[PDB]
RNA sequence: GUCCAAGUCCGAGAGGGAAAGAACCCAGACCAUCAGCUAAGGUCCCCAAAUAUAUGCUAAGUUGAAAGAACGAGGUUUGUCU
RNA sequence: CCGACACAGGUAGUUGAGGAGAGAAUCCUAAGGUGCUCGAGAUAUUCAUGGCUAAGGAAUUAGGCAAAAUAGACCUGUAACU
RNA sequence: CACGAAUGGUGUAACGAUCUGGACACUGUCUCAGCCAUGAGCUCGGUGAAAUUGUAGUAACGGUGAAGAUGCCGUUUACCCG
RNA sequence: CCCAAGAGUUCAUAUCGACGGGGGGGUUUGGCACCUCGAUGUCGGCUCGUCACAUCCUGGGGCUGGAGAAGGUCCCAAGGGUUGGGCUGUUCGCCCAUUAAAGUGGUACGCGAGCUGGGUUCAGAACGUCGUGAGACAGUUCGGUCUCUAUCUACUGCGGGCGUUAGAAAUUUGAGUGGAUCUGAUUCUAGUACGAGAGGACCGAAUUGGACUAACCUCUAGUGUAUCUGUUGUCCCGCCAGGGGCACCGCAGAGUAGCUACGUUGGGAAGGGAUAAGCGCUGAAAGCAUAUAAGCGCGAAACCCACCACAAGAUGAGAUUUCUUUUAAGGAUCGUGGAAGAUGACCACGUUGAUAGGCUAUAGAUGUAAAGGCAGUAAUGUCAUAGUCGAGUAGUACUAAUAAUCCG
């Protein structure tokens, strides 16, 4: 019974899961679009939305708070320099997820998790 | 919540310090005995001067429990030690003093003799 | 435990009736005509079309 | 609505603001054999647990050498005129260590 | 003599004479009589009540035509009650007023599902033995399921592990406390099967 | 107080004889159980 | 159950009957036939043939398969004496 | 290398660092070497290895089996018996 | 019934992964089980065995029977496949 | 069960009953050796139950050497219940404390492809005794491997196909099946009836518990590897400050949602029919008598209803309202999620959308963040009820739910 457990362990320990979620965010920040599985992308979305939300105000406290999550100054500076300037005043949902088929080794459903404000060719409708 | 093989502290001047529970009276397969319930105990300390001997079998009532017990009004009482007061062959207390406070639930069960000579209720 | 009787070619054929495969939900886009999985993107020619628009232009 | 039931079917009190660490005295309305009398309980507030109209608070005292703890719902029709003697000066929300701790040194810290 | 409600939550109030009482809020909205089944065309006297209105998009043409012979339109919960108190025709509404202060009701609801549960959590079996005195792998095993060559079969009705789940349960005479009619409240005393925002059948 | 047993006879339609139907009621409610 | 004696059967034996039974009752199978007569046992239906005839008993569903006691009783039919 | 295997086993000797430490114990790291040749979802029953449990504290069981409890340095003190 | 003095008799400080009885502390051993994490298990993609096997479209009851019936007799029950 | 010498103050049958006799059952010890030695695993205990009544309690009566209360005996009755420990491997048995009671038995002395191996029949060693000896004991003591991935049937759950005579969306009747049937204490009746006193009721009416069971998380309590805070060792972010990794979640203090009990609420209530033992009306056979032969009135936790759940594959496949009458009604694939769930299935939504996330607020958890100023020599305290989180709630399309298709 998991009547309310709104968190995906991703078949990993409590430390490995957070390490992977912090390692994927740096990649999604330095390259504005990465290719993952569907569940990992859906978890990365919920992990990275509040960070980009906090990044909309450059304070010495918010910088350290985001650093405590990202654990890399190279991603902290690249999130606070241009990602925050290009997001602007969006209400929410700074990322999009698009399925691109299945893999070959284990037949896993793939996804193309991307930033909304960095893709100028796709709108949705 | 006091059951068989439970050690209690005797709170009166009858001449006992520690006691051991043998039975929880009041029905078949009765599990526990909160404040106000009758139990069968066996004395195990028997202070030197004393009025009771070590190894005797008597009956007692639970006066203080460490388990939080609920009232009808929605309040709770929780003491810090499991205590009991010995009783006569009939429904009467043997002794003339009670140490420490008692529970008010010991008043709805007609234990006026025990409740009328305690420091606090 | 161990089977007491050899499974007949009738009893083992009546059991392999739910062992069939499942045809995927294939759709077609009325932009480039290429077929794809429903609710999935596809690479046509150096690009990625999803819902009539272009997501990636790697040409 | 649950919020409509809560603030309409339970009479709210007017007790002062206290929390963990405070020393208070609660006057309730003990009933007896066809006669009701007020009784006071003076002790340190250990914790305050709840959200609204169902919240309770636990208060502990030492009746001689035996510790006595009591849990009171705040909106009890018997609670009357809660008084406050000391105040706070703690570092927790629930001071549970105060139960397994006695003596002259672990009474309370004063608030400045 | 019958209504449909929705379980809102659970709280605790105090009686007018001291003691605390746990209570459950049932937003028993105004139900509408949909179809009156008589003893001449069907074979028994009863009437259907609809509770929560739907849209014109999710509803079926059959349901639209069925509720067009009535007042309000296709409902989310339609349930048939029997043996009412006042003879009423189609299109009538019953908000909350059928209950009083101090009466008893027989709320019925669908419990919440636990899924596939073992015998220990489903039926109440206890272990096979101790935890360390030689216990190998049967800490939560059922044990035996029958006797030897007589009868050489497992009796029907043997309590085993299966989907515990949630079925329909009645609560057998919960006492009504508040029957506020402006905002449909129906505050009763006791528990109610099912999660929050779940439909319940309150039989008077 | 004290209840009152009211035993009244009736012509049962299942046979045609005179049966007996008693019921414990209030001492002042036996008049409404004998007229029916 | 076991050990002898006088027979029969199974053993080494098909077929019919008792609902199904190696021995109980009838009866000793060279084949083929969409022919007839009978044995044991049966003729309301399952299931071939009598809801056949004449006389009396049973009220217990006794009984319609096999198999029961010491001891009770104002159940009933019938013969003699009295 | 020896074990049928690209096998959780066995295989003499030399060098074998830092912080805290008596220590080659123990925890984290140097130089160096690896991620152990099937993965992805989901987070039933159940098993294996682990964590925490209100009140009681051996009432369990053939049996305190297994767990828990004491554990370091420096001082005070330490019985019958021999 | 049926110990007994170098196939040694009687005691004995220290010792024992020895056997037996009792006490304190401690605890899920138990009253009485409850919650959580990973591996296995469950679903999907790849590779892919073995023990076992007279043929099988493989029910229950009462009975019979080489004396304890899925396969025989009578009755009852049961849509086909996982 | 039959006869009844007696015993019972006298009186065989209130109660017991010798000397003798007639049967039922197959739970003990036996008799036989009929299936199994190309294996039917044996005692005790645990879990799970199920059946018979030859009934321990609760239920209804007859007699009494039954004044009342407590008794004795017999009859009807199987719905539910029928405790925990000390000793012993024990079954059994004795004892301790309760209870309304602590039933007798069967199912391979139920159940080892369900568990343990404490006892017994493996190999080691020792004692008593027998034998010259190797060795043995219905003599005792210490130690000593319990194998297997479920094919068929039997159960507990969940699905797909087809059929119900054109097809769908809903609501239901009920041929039936399953579940629960427990009971104590106190008060009034009433210290009344009865009894010389002591003692002490029938019937009826209320209050409150024990065990069992179902639901739920408002309260209490547990967990809560989401979350918050304190702290230890070492490494890393170039350094200070501040953080992160690992050390059982490093340890320690709390903890929302969820799941649970140790918590809360409810239930076994009431009312019918035919009855068993048994109690009566009228009345003959048999001018009397007789509860029976005709006909009637009562009579139990047993049976059929009744309470709850399921139920038209009930092939005997039911009924009603509405819609469409063949690519129509409608269903499905796929996607966003769940209070649903192993997988199927179920439920809400799919742009004429609030289904999930984000964002804006908040219930709430933790406990006063970072940077700076002030006080001291410093550790530290204060400005500073703030920071972080928010599994819940509400509002907003910012992100994802296509512009396909299939069956009909």
């Amino acid at each position: 019974m998991r009547h309310g457990k709104k968190i995906n362990h991703l078949s990993r320990q409590t430390g490995h899961r957070k390490a992977m979620l912090a390692n994927m965010a740096c990649s999604l920040i330095e390259h504005k679009r990465i290719n993952t599985t569907v569940a990992k992308a859906k978890a990365l979305k919920q992990f990275v939305e509040p960070l980009i939300t906090k990044s909309k105000e450059d304070t010495t406290h918010n910088r350290r708070i985001v650093f405590a999550y990202l654990r890399s100054k190279y991603a902290v500076t690249d999130l606070f320099r241009d990602v925050a300037a290009k997001v602007g005043d969006r209400p929410g949902g700074y990322t999009r997820i698009i399925k691109v088929g299945n893999r070959l080794g284990d037949n896993a459903d793939m996804a193309m998790i991307e930033l909304v404000d960095f893709n100028e060719l796709y709108n949705g409708g | 919540m006091v059951q068989q093989e439970s050690r209690l502290k005797v709170a009166d001047n009858t001449g006992a310090k520690e006691v051991l529970t043998i039975r929880v009276l009041g029905g078949t397969k009765r599990r526990y005995a909160s404040v106000g319930d009758k139990i069968v105990v066996s004395i195990k300390d028997a202070t030197p001067n004393g009025n009771v001997k070590k190894g005797a079998v008597s009956t007692a009532v639970v006066v203080r429990t460490k388990k939080e017990v609920r009232r009808a009004d929605g309040s709770y009482i929780r003491f810090d030690d499991n205590a009991c007061v010995l009783l006569n062959a009939a429904g009467e207390m043997r002794g003339t003093r009670v140490f420490g406070p008692v529970a008010r639930e010991l008043r709805e069960k007609q234990f006026m003799k025990i409740v009328s000579l305690a420091p606090e209720v | 435990a161990h089977p007491k009787r050899k499974t007949s070619k009738t009893r083992r054929d009546k059991r392999r009736t739910h062992y069939k495969a499942t045809v995927a939900q294939i759709a077609t886009c009325p932009i480039t005509g290429e077929a794809h999985l429903y609710h999935r993107a596809y690479w046509h020619e150096g690009k990625m079309y999803y819902r009539g628009q272009v997501v990636i232009d790697k040409s | 609505l649950l919020k409509f039931v809560q603030n309409e079917f339970v009479a709210k009190k007017d007790f002062p603001d206290f929390g963990a660490g405070d020393t208070i005295t609660v006057f309730y309305e003990i009933k007896e054999g066809e006669k009701t009398r007020t009784q006071f309980f003076k002790g340190v507030v250990i914790q305050r647990r709840g959200s609204g109209t169902t919240e309770t608070f636990t208060i502990r005292k030492m009746s001689g050498a035996i510790g006595v703890e009591r849990i009171f719902p705040v909106n009890l029709p018997a609670l009357q005129k809660i008084e406050i003697n000391k105040k706070g000066a703690v570092r927790r929300a629930r001071i549970f260590y105060f139960r397994e701790l006695t003596g002259k040194k672990a009474k309370i810290k004063d608030k400045l | 003599s019958g209504l449909i409600g929705k379980k809102i939550g659970m709280t605790s109030i105090f009686d007018e004479n001291g003691k605390n009482i746990p209570c459950t809020v049932i937003e028993a909205g105004p139900c509408v009589v949909t179809q009156v089944r008589t003893n001449e065309v069907d074979g028994y006297e009863a009437l259907q009540l609809g509770f929560d209105d739907k849209n014109e998009k999710h509803s079926t043409k059959a349901a639209l035509g069925h509720f067009k012979k009535a007042g309000t339109v296709a409902k989310k919960k339609v349930v048939e009650f029997q043996d009412f108190a006042a003879a009423q025709a189609l299109g009538d509404l019953i908000d909350v007023s059928i209950f009083e202060e101090g009466e008893f009701v027989d709320v019925q609801g669908v419990s919440k599902g636990k899924g596939f549960q073992g015998v220990v959590k489903r039926h109440g079996f206890g272990g096979v033995g101790q935890a360390t005195h030689g216990q190998h792998q049967r800490l939560r095993a059922p044990g035996s399921v029958g006797a030897s060559s007589y009868p050489s079969r497992v009796f029907k009705g043997m309590r085993m592990a299966g989907r515990m789940g949630g079925d329909n349960v009645k609560v057998q005479n919960l006492r009504v406390l508040k029957v506020v009619a402006e905002k449909n409240l129906l505050v009763v005393k006791g528990c109610i099967p099912g999660h929050k925002n779940s439909y319940v059948i309150i039989q008077k | 107080k004290r209840l009152s047993k009211a035993i009244k006879m009736v012509k049962s339609p299942k046979t045609g004889a005179y049966i007996f139907v008693e019921s414990i009621m209030a001492p002042e409610l036996v008049d409404e159980f004998l007229k029916k």
